[PDB]
């Protein structure tokens, strides 16, 4: 019933804030300078990231800087995993399942937040770095960022706020044709009713929005195609930049990936 | 392994 699927939103919403310390609405406060004392360090070139260091090669360092920032999220996707109702009380293999095929698609979603077409915010918020300097980075590390931003400037305009993404994230989480899942059945049918509550949340919340619910759910199918476009990258860098090795909770996560 | 520890700990 409707008010069930409304409670479940807000739980939804209320888990998300417990989770993730900087949410989109602090963002985009942020990228707009509508906040109080805090205007990020803007990193564009070498000596800019120098100078920001206080608040190895440069592509390594910053290759470096998106793993230690990779597991972070990784810890907080989590916690907001098991306050998703139904997901604790899983086969515990098909949680580990979820989490492998689900966590970067939700990072990816979760970095449009933080985006805009120049550049990205670091550091918690307190530190920009521009899409271009991104772009300087030589092969392979040049080409990372660029699939992020396409997706982030198409996805943003969207203009879902984190009640919204809450219940987005969570059907995706819950997505029952991941590779290797014992037990469908019970994945589809929560998966069901966050689609459903993700259904109403987006026609109360954006009334006047043509079609929102079909044009989010193609996101989530997009999603799937740069983490593929990211893990080819990282096979090449394994490949042919054998002195490095990524974060042991990313190589978990990784391994065996499709 | 270590996403184990994550969805189990309290
Ligand atoms: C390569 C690892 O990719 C990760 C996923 C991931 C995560 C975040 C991300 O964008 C944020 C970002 C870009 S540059 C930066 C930075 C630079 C410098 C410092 Cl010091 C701190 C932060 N943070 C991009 C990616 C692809 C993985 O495969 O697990």
């Amino acid at each position: 019933e409707s008010a069930d699927l409304r409670a479940l939103a807000k739980h939804l919403y209320d888990s998300y804030i417990k989770s993730f310390p900087l949410t989109k609405a602090k963002a985009r406060a942020i990228l707009t300078g509508k906040t109080t004392d805090k205007s990020p360090f803007v990193i564009y070139d070498m000596n800019s990231l120098m100078m920001g260091e206080d608040k190895k090669e440069v592509a390594i360092r910053i290759f470096q800087g998106c793993q230690f920032r990779s597991v972070e999220a990784v810890q907080e996707i989590t916690e907001y995993a098991k306050s998703i109702p139904g997901f604790v009380n899983l086969d515990l293999n098909d949680q580990v399942t979820l989490l492998k095929y689900g966590v970067h698609e939700i990072i990816y979603t979760m970095l449009a937040s933080l985006m805009n077409k120049d550049g990205v915010l670091i550091s918690e918020g307190q530190g920009f770095m521009t899409r271009e300097f991104l772009k300087s980075l030589r092969k392979p590390f040049g080409d990372f960022m660029e699939p992020k931003f396409e997706f982030a400037v198409k996805f943003n305009a969207l203009e879902l706020d984190d009640s919204d993404l809450a219940i987005f994230i969570a059907v995706i989480i819950l997505s029952g044709d991941r590779p290797g899942l014992l037990n469908v059945k019970p994945i589809e049918d929560i998966q069901d009713n966050l689609l459903q509550a993700l259904e109403l949340q987006l026609k109360l919340n954006h009334p006047e929005s043509s079609q929102l619910f079909a044009k989010l759910l193609q996101k989530m199918t997009d999603l799937r195609q740069i983490v593929t476009e990211h893990v080819q990258l990282l096979q090449v860098i394994k490949k042919t930049e054998t002195d490095m090795s990524l974060h042991p909770l990313l190589q978990e996560i990784y391994k065996d990936l499709y | 392994h270590k996403l184990v520890q994550l969805l189990t700990t309290t």
